């Protein structure tokens, strides 16, 4: 199918100011018929996508002008002239001219605010969970801003890839900051083979890692 | 008043059929085309086929070609899809749109797993640990299956420094996590108990969080 490629992933904007996002297709959208079906779509979250751009460069019924598009072949434009709190969410552009149909994979406008470093939190596996034959460690992270954020475990000194699932918040809508959440599970028999277990992050805030550890044989 | 009103939330076993609804208000579904999109949160949006509720004629992605049927009710000016041969890839959110309205969406989750209630596990600090001004506490929401739960602190009267994080699927079923985080002048003083409540399985589990001391 035609794909449909958005740069950037996430734009960080500032209420009043520009911003500009791109889509490339890998095929050409000129129709034979001489137009060109490019849409961008707005969603919200939570909320339903609505159109805001049909045919490159046409705004919808109740789009401001401060919306532009623009575009041929296979490279298109958005721009909004100053962001304003309501353009907040995912865009994405959306190509009609050839079958079927297809969508770029979204572009979030998110807010930015002064850069903050994590509250980070380590906790071991409850002994309820021990009587389970399994064992989860969980590592909150959390405040922090911007989103881009590195969590690796290490057990025993060594890291650790398997057994880990990470969940992230939106952005905060009060404090425009983001958390996340990295669980380590092993079997209890596992968990009980080694001593030293640690969460380490690594974020633009600092140029070294934020080490959280526990030892079994430790308070 | 142009409204298209979509049927309610689904849960379904693998290799299920559901058939969603799709009904407008305030034009006549005759006039145009009524099409259908899918969309997940890793994978995106996609579309599916549209119909022509004129003369019923309908054209579909190539890919939903064994999975999707439309039909259109004109008498009742509701449009269906039905989706067959369910499997997990289904599991999304489905939206009809016609000309540029698009309907609420509808929420479809297909799953193998039985009714589990979740395993509520504190996360506990140190009482002799002593972090900053603020100590956070949590508790691990740990394999159920329908979503969703429920997590309160304090019977909901704790929701400032909360974080109750989206679940996530771990071989069918769900886990999430909750932090919260009080002042340390107030803890342990102040008890600290999370509540997750699970209607699915008929449960509601409290998990008083007692300090390590070592």
């Amino acid at each position: 199918d035609v794909v449909m490629t958005q740069t950037p992933l996430t734009l960080s904007v500032t209420i009043g100011q520009p911003a500009s996002i791109s889509c490339k297709s890998s095929q050409s959208l000129l129709d034979s018929d001489g137009k060109t079906y490019l849409n961008w779509l707005l969603q919200r979250p939570g909320q339903s996508p609505k159109r805001l751009i049909f045919l490159v460069s046409k705004l919808d019924s109740g789009v401001p002008d401060r919306f532009t598009g623009s575009g041929s072949g296979t490279d298109f434009t958005l721009k909004i002239s100053r962001v304003e709190a309501e353009d907040l969410g995912v865009y994405y552009c959306w190509q009609k001219t050839h079958f079927p149909q297809t969508f770029g994979g979204g572009t979030n406008l998110e807010i930015k605010r002064a850069d903050a470093a994590p509250t980070v939190s380590i906790f071991p596996p409850s002994s309820e969970q021990l009587t389970s034959g399994g064992a989860s460690v969980v590592c909150f992270l959390n405040n922090f801003y911007p989103k881009d954020i590195n969590v690796k475990w290490k057990i025993d000194g060594s890291e650790r890839q398997n057994g880990v699932l990470n969940s992230w918040t939106d952005q905060d809508s009060k404090d425009s900051t983001y958390s996340m959440s990295s669980t380590l599970t092993l079997t209890k028999d596992e968990y009980e083979r080694h001593n030293s277990y640690t969460c380490e992050a690594t974020h633009k805030t600092s140029t070294s890692p934020i080490v959280k550890s526990f030892n079994r044989n430790e308070c | 008043e142009v409204q298209l009103q979509q049927s309610g939330a689904e849960l379904v076993r693998s290799g299920a059929s559901v058939k969603l609804s799709c009904t407008a208000s305030g034009f006549n579904i005759k006039d145009y085309y009524m099409h259908w999109v899918k969309q997940r949160p890793e994978q995106g949006l996609e579309w599916i086929g549209w119909i022509d509720p004129e003369n019923a004629d309908t054209e579909y992605a190539p890919k939903f070609q064994g999975k999707a049927t439309m039909t259109a009710d004109t008498s009742s000016n509701t449009a269906y899809l039905q989706l067959s041969s369910l499997t997990s890839e289904d599991t999304a959110v489905y939206y009809c749109k016609t000309g540029d309205y698009w309907g609420q969406g509808t929420t479809l989750t297909v799953s193998s797993a039985k009714t589990t209630p979740p395993s509520v596990y504190p996360l506990a600090p140190g009482s002799a640990a002593q972090t900053n001004s603020m100590v956070t506490l949590g508790c691990l929401v740990k394999g159920y299956f329908p979503e969703p739960v429920t997590v309160t602190w304090n019977s909901g009267s704790l929701s400032s420094g909360v974080h109750t994080f989206p679940a996530v699927l771990e071989s069918d079923l769900y886990t999430l996590s909750s932090s919260v985080t009080v002042p340390s002048s107030t803890w342990p003083s102040e008890t600290v108990t999370c509540n997750v409540a699970h209607p699915a399985s008929s449960t509601k589990v409290d998990k008083k969080i007692v300090p390590r001391d070592c």
